DNA sequence: GCACTGGCCGCCATACTGGAGAATCCCGGTGCCGAGGCCGCTCAATTGGTCGTAGACAGCTCTAGCACCGCTTAAACGCACGTACGCGCTGTCCCCCGCGTTTTAACCGCCAAGGGGATTACTCCCTAGTCTCCAGGCACGTGTCAGATATATACATCCTGTCATGTAAGTATTAAG
DNA sequence: CTTAATACTTACATGACAGGATGTATATATCTGACACGTGCCTGGAGACTAGGGAGTAATCCCCTTGGCGGTTAAAACGCGGGGGACAGCGCGTACGTGCGTTTAAGCGGTGCTAGAGCTGTCTACGACCAATTGAGCGGCCTCGGCACCGGGATTCTCCAGTATGGCGGCCAGTGC
């Protein structure tokens, strides 16, 4: 006489899984007891950190006239939010390349 | 056949799909997806470990994590995520 | 089997390419060498690494995730081949 | 005559070629030849993953982006557009290797 | 249009007439003192200083080209 | 009790003195203002990160242990104050 | 006529004398006064263990120092004795600040 | 009425006098050793986890340890500190 | 009826306390097991970092002929000594100076 | 009448400007292989109940930060002169990019083979937990000499005066036209 | 008789060396509180035993890595040219460095408060554990169309041949001597 099996992501109307985050935490070993608003509340900061990154990234991408993102678009979006760049300063995007930005004095006159 | 290997496929491309229902993921921005979600996740849990250390509490609660979040975020990407973050979880004791 | 040198094989127009994304105008003609110098440092140190990971494992081989942690410890952490 | 760009747009051109683009800069076997040679230093007859020199590609070429953007910096902060050993040494010991 | 600039540095190197010669920079200041446009006229005043070390009217002190100190010769 | 612009409290002679640790032979009068820029953006990165763990606490005094933390957490370990 | 030193010679004193001594170089009450009204910013009527304004004390003369050696090196690498704000720049955006 | 906290006093100062029977100490880098043996402990601590995590590994014995200490000792030292520890677990297991 | 307490780290010939860094390890949430010989192997690997720097520290400290060692011989011991410079790169040491260093343009002539 | 000289005109070096080449942008065409959607599977999230326990709340204590006050100079500051340095120009040298031709090995692609990763199974080595018990470091008290501080000498060094010397400059002489 | 060559002689810049000033070592007295050592303790470390479980180890298999052969070509290499960059010298202008007085505000010593840090008791919310389930997510497959690869014309970007301008030179005629 169980009630119907509904999902933690849908009671929080997230996306990304509060189950597996939740069995995450518990087995990535970070303490023995996690609260139960931990998972819901990592779940939506990561929804949120993937909503600007994947729609900077398709914007990008339109301004590119490509409907498929490419590693090249997420190296650009990401280095050009600042704060996402200190986010991510120290971390290395396979086939992004870098940003076109050339110093003044490289120019001619 | 092969034993099953978790993956941040379904999620993120969900997540696409709301922000811009029409574009489309080379499967190796997906893996820098999934990249960026296990590395956020990483520091977020670490960080939400050394805080339940520090004050010598046993739980991961919502608090310390968005004490984290504070922290490791810059600025209004740390306000806007506490606001969804808040918003979440009072869905959630909503049921 | 053995090889002695093959860090010359970091070619100078591969070196010229590279600092072209770099932004670079002009390379003097001393760059090279000590850029292979640097570049076999770096190698040394990140394959130290990810070996000792490796035979840590109780593997021969050589995986793509033990270089994915070798940068990770040394904090230079690469994306794409993250599992 | 024969045509003749000047000296340097040209390489300004490459900048922005390379700049622009995804791709490896690096020849791939000959890396893999250095890498194997190098790490047969360590543990004999090891074996790697196509996706593994790959990796230390990548991860490779991304130092050493980052330490000629860094160089950049040292050449024009020295009033030159042409880099020098010395910047490299300067960059290196600012990082603090 | 006015005189060319050759006599006018012959009156730089007579205003004072100090124990070493008179300087590029120097004679510059004085030729914008008494009014000149020398930002246009570098290549000029380097052809000129070098014509008159050609001609030995004027002698360099210490310096080599347009560079340096230069003074009046010795009559 | 209110605090107006205790930036200039960090004195010319202490960046004097600073730089003479630091080991700079000549120090231009403009340094000054950018010096204290620079340490006042230290400042809130550290006060912001020790406040952030001290209402974690739900403390209202600052404690030198927080500090350590809010060091740590920067990678510019700290030695001496109890960590 | 009273002694004076050549320019330099004090100033190599001081590095001598400073750079040997260990104590704490800025003034102690200022510091204080400064960490409060920074901390009034961001929430208000905090208080400060003193061990832990000491703790800020030697964690901003260290970071001040390890900025001002780079600087030096900057200042050395341009052929410069003096150093310039736009050595601290190139300093901290080398060190990715 | 006093609630104990806990440091590495004696320890470093036994350590010292047989190092060096006639050398005494400060507080002030007796703290400073406190801090120093803490931060080492957690590095290869968290190391130890890390790989643990890497192998997927619920144990943790000397082998990952040592695997830590050639990971972040550079140079002779991790020679040196796999020769004191080999020795020391060689005396553990005799005993 | 019970044998008598031998300690651990005197079975290992250890000062280092095999019983505390046990202990720590077990409520520093690192693994759920922890073998036997992991805290004696870093009690050990402590131990000889320790003595080390010790050492150094006393050394520089007779230097300075003074009885008792103080931050500023720490500082010196270890920005001199290359593996412990790598090991100690980012350590800030309160009251500890830096090296006596001057750059050799500042010099004079 | 003649020579000086200012003025005016002709010629050459140097800075604008249009035009040709070409690198890349921009437009189609084509075939393709990775994205993406569907289908079968399985395992992990769920749900519900229990059960043990972790921290939140209250309350009490006491202590260390805060506030206030009075001497007490060290240092902050300001100014002034001096000298030492940043930088800008120029000239000079030489070193590295651009481009052309030659070569080679990288890439692809094509095939063979086996090393080992990886997975499953089994049985076992070890470790965590718990109960009990005790000695080792911690809190705390005390005393006491290593070092801080103070006072008197002695060299380091560093700036300057002072004398010797190189060198530039003024000068008589003289020999030749 | 004149006038430039030439030696000769002298004042000034430069440099070598002595010497004092002063700051910094260096040698001796003293007191002191921070280091070091003695004491109660109780609780964290240890010992035995056991339940259980991660993990070591053998079998295998297949797959992904390694080895090797042919073509081809674009990239690597070599060389010529040359133009562009680096950089050294010098010189100026200024901008801090150092050295004097002066103001002051930190520093230090002393008093008193309290607000909160921290310890203690409670308990009640609350999160882990676990059996059964199911559906959401993942392995696998298969198509197609966005996009890689390819071809053709424009446009913009580059560099040079040719023009306008400024300065140099030369000539002539007016005028004063």
């Amino acid at each position: 006489a169980r009630a119907k099996a509904k999902t933690r992501s849908s009671r929080a109307g997230l996306q990304f899984p509060v189950g597996r985050v939740h069995r995450l935490l518990r087995k990535g070993n970070y303490s023995e007891r996690v609260g139960a608003g931990a998972p819901v509340y990592l779940a939506a900061v990561l929804e949120y950190l993937t909503a600007e990154i994947l729609e900077l990234a398709g914007n990008a991408a339109r301004d590119n006239k490509k409907t498929r993102i490419i590693p090249r678009h997420l190296q650009l979006a990401i280095r050009n939010d600042e704060e996402l760049n200190k986010l991510l300063g120290r971390v290395t995007i396979a086939q992004g390349g870098v940003l076109p930005n050339i110093q003044a004095v490289l120019l001619p006159k | 056949k092969r034993s099953r290997k978790e993956s941040y496929s379904v999620y993120v491309y969900k997540v696409l799909k709301q922000v811009h229902p029409d574009t489309g993921i080379s499967s190796k921005a997906m893996g820098i997806m999934n990249s960026f979600v296990n590395d956020i996740f990483e520091r977020i849990a670490g960080e939400a470990s050394r805080l339940a250390h520090y004050n010598k509490r046993s739980t991961i609660t919502s608090r310390e994590i968005q004490t984290a979040v504070r922290l490791l975020l810059p600025g209004e990407l740390a306000k806007h995520a506490v606001s969804e973050g808040t918003k979440a979880v009072t869905k959630y004791t909503s049921a | 089997k053995v090889l002695r040198d093959n860090i010359q094989g970091i070619t100078k127009p591969a070196i010229r390419r590279l600092a072209r994304r770099g932004g670079v105008k002009r390379i003097s003609g001393l760059i090279y060498e000590e850029t292979r110098g640097v570049l076999k440092v770096f190698l040394e140190n990140v394959i130290r690494d990810a070996v000792t990971y490796t035979e840590h494992a109780k593997r021969k081989t050589v995986t793509a995730m033990d270089v994915v942690y070798a940068l990770k410890r040394q904090g230079r952490t690469l994306y794409g081949f993250g599992g | 005559k024969p045509h003749r760009y000047r000296p340097g747009t040209v390489a300004l051109r490459e900048i922005r070629r390379y700049q622009k683009s995804t791709e490896l800069l690096i020849r791939k076997l000959p890396f893999q030849r250095l890498v194997r040679e190098i790490a047969q230093d360590f543990k004999t007859d090891l074996r790697f993953q196509s996706s593994a020199v790959m990796a230390l590609q990548e991860a490779s070429e991304a130092y050493l982006v980052g330490l000629f953007e860094d160089t950049n910096l040292a050449a024009i902060h020295a009033k030159r557009v042409t880099i020098m050993p010395k910047d490299i040494q300067l960059a290196r010991r600012i990082r603090g290797e | 249009s006015g005189p060319p600039v050759s006599e006018l540095i012959t009156k730089a190197v007579a205003a004072s007439k100090e124990r070493s010669g008179v300087s590029l920079a120097a004679l510059k200041k004085a030729l914008a003192a008494a009014g000149y446009d020398v930002e246009k006229n570098n290549s000029r005043i380097k052809l000129g200083l070098k014509s008159l070390v050609s001609k030995g009217t004027l002698v360099q002190t210490k310096g080599t080209g347009a560079s340096g100190s230069f003074k009046l010769n010795k009559k």
